[PDB]
């Protein structure tokens, strides 16, 4: 069984879900994060925010009888901890009951522009604050609805919304060979990076390097992060296929509406296929990673990271990613919705040799 | 394109503290393109010297 839930809004901004919680239901918009495994929603009224859930008023919601402090790449929240129901509206037609954490104080976590009020932890128990013992929404999901393990991702932000599969696949979601990634560490979504190209030409670095601290998959992310160490060479291999455009401090727009896409090479990311000796490759065209703001203005699509490589919401919109968490493993298949009026953003392709490449990448 | 020029004269709304209150003309340097999100943008006014959210649609490329 599985419930197929429309998302609103884009990379930018995030994918946000609707979600009408407590009784009588309020209804509030929710960001699907994959990198986080709490549900928080703001509970008393704040900048930036239209609306906030009132326990108050709810008469199903149980104080757990504590509160939970977490800290975020740029944003942080302390909220009471407690549980309700959740029924999302053209979704199943039955309402469960799972953990929510009502946000009281915050810094730099309800930011201008942002439509959402509520964040989704859709990542594994163990990052789940205070402990793993608190369940997370999907895992209390599972266990009343009784749903397969598994759910799916469509990004669809060209420039509708989106599409959120909770209990499995769609395959009209997607076009082809769905291409399997396992999951290294069941924390957050880390999948192995083996080599990363850029326009047929291939950078040099130990894989481990990769895998920095962790190479993992965020929907909550907008552009695609990669470490300190990596991201000096892209820049040298992007500028030579190719101001201050490369240090996010400027923009670079093309006059009388020619796109530079044709000028940008194609990146190309490798991950190991669940069969060992054997792998697929991801490739994006500029499109997904020279991002039009506001005759337009360009930016540029890749940001450097202290910890982490992350695969943001820039990088998802071109492939239909499925979280198969019953079989350790990530998807990834070519979207019919991945198209700019008829063209491919994204490109899916394999399998391919891992002979000459090393055993293992997950330092 | 470095700078933005005003538009429009936009008072800030009481209740909306990280946004910037300006006049038709003023000149922005945006922060970071890194972090930006949505139609709000984090830029710094070269007439008061201060940093705060401005509207996109209000203001245009120097």
């Amino acid at each position: 069984l599985a419930m197929v839930d429309n998302l609103q809004g884009d990379s930018g901004r995030g994918y946000y879900l609707e979600m009408l919680i407590g009784t009588p239901p309020q209804k509030l918009q929710i960001l699907v994060d994959t990198g986080s495994s709490n549900f928080a929603v703001a509970g008393t009224p704040h900048s930036y925010i239209d609306t906030y859930f009132d326990t108050e008023r709810s008469s199903t919601y149980r104080s757990k009888g504590f509160d939970v402090t977490v800290k975020y790449t740029q944003g942080s929240w302390t909220g009471f901890v407690g549980e309700d129901l959740v029924t999302i509206p053209k979704g199943f037609n039955t309402s469960f009951l799972v953990n929510i954490a009502t946000i009281f104080e915050s810094e730099n976590f309800f930011l201008p522009g942002i439509k959402w009020n509520g964040i989704l932890g859709l990542a594994y128990a163990t990052l789940a604050k205070p402990s793993s013992s608190l369940e997370t929404f999907f895992d209390s999901l599972v266990t009343q609805a009784n749903i397969p393990n598994v759910f799916s991702m469509q990004m669809c932000g060209a420039g509708n919304g989106g599409s959120l599969v909770l209990g499995g696949i769609e395959p009209s979601l997607y076009k082809g060979d769905i291409w399997y990634t396992p999951i290294k560490e069941e924390w957050y979504y880390q999948i192995e990076i083996l080599k990363l190209e850029i326009g047929g030409q291939s950078l040099n670095l130990d894989c481990r390097e990769y895998n920095a601290d962790k190479a993992i998959v965020d929907s909550g992310t907008t552009l695609l992060r990669l470490p300190q160490k990596v991201f000096d060479a892209v820049v040298e291999a992007v500028a030579r296929a190719s101001d201050g455009f490369w240090t996010g401090s400027q923009l670079a727009c093309w006059t009388n509406s020619e796109t530079p896409w044709s000028y940008f090479p194609k990146i190309s990311i490798y991950l190991r296929d669940e069969n060992s000796s054997r792998s697929f490759r991801i490739t994006i065209l500029p499109q997904l990673y020279i991002q039009p703001m506001m005759y337009e203005c360009y930016r540029f699509g890749i940001s450097p990271s202290t910890n982490a490589l992350v695969i943001g919401a820039t990088v998802m919109e071109g492939f239909y990613v499925i979280f198969d968490r019953a079989q350790k493993r990530v998807g990834f298949a070519a979207s019919p919705c991945a198209e700019i009026a008829g063209a491919a953003v994204s490109e899916i392709s394999g399998p391919f040799s891992t002979e000459d490449v090393a055993s293992n990448c997950v330092p | 394109v470095t700078l933005f020029v005003a538009l429009y004269d936009y008072e800030a709304r009481p209740n909306r503290p990280l946004d910037l209150s300006f006049h038709k003309g003023e000149k922005f340097q945006i922060l970071n393109w890194w972090h930006v999100r949505g139609d709000w943008w984090e830029a710094r006014s070269l007439t008061t010297g201060e940093t705060g959210y401005i509207p996109s649609n209000y203001v245009a490329p120097v």
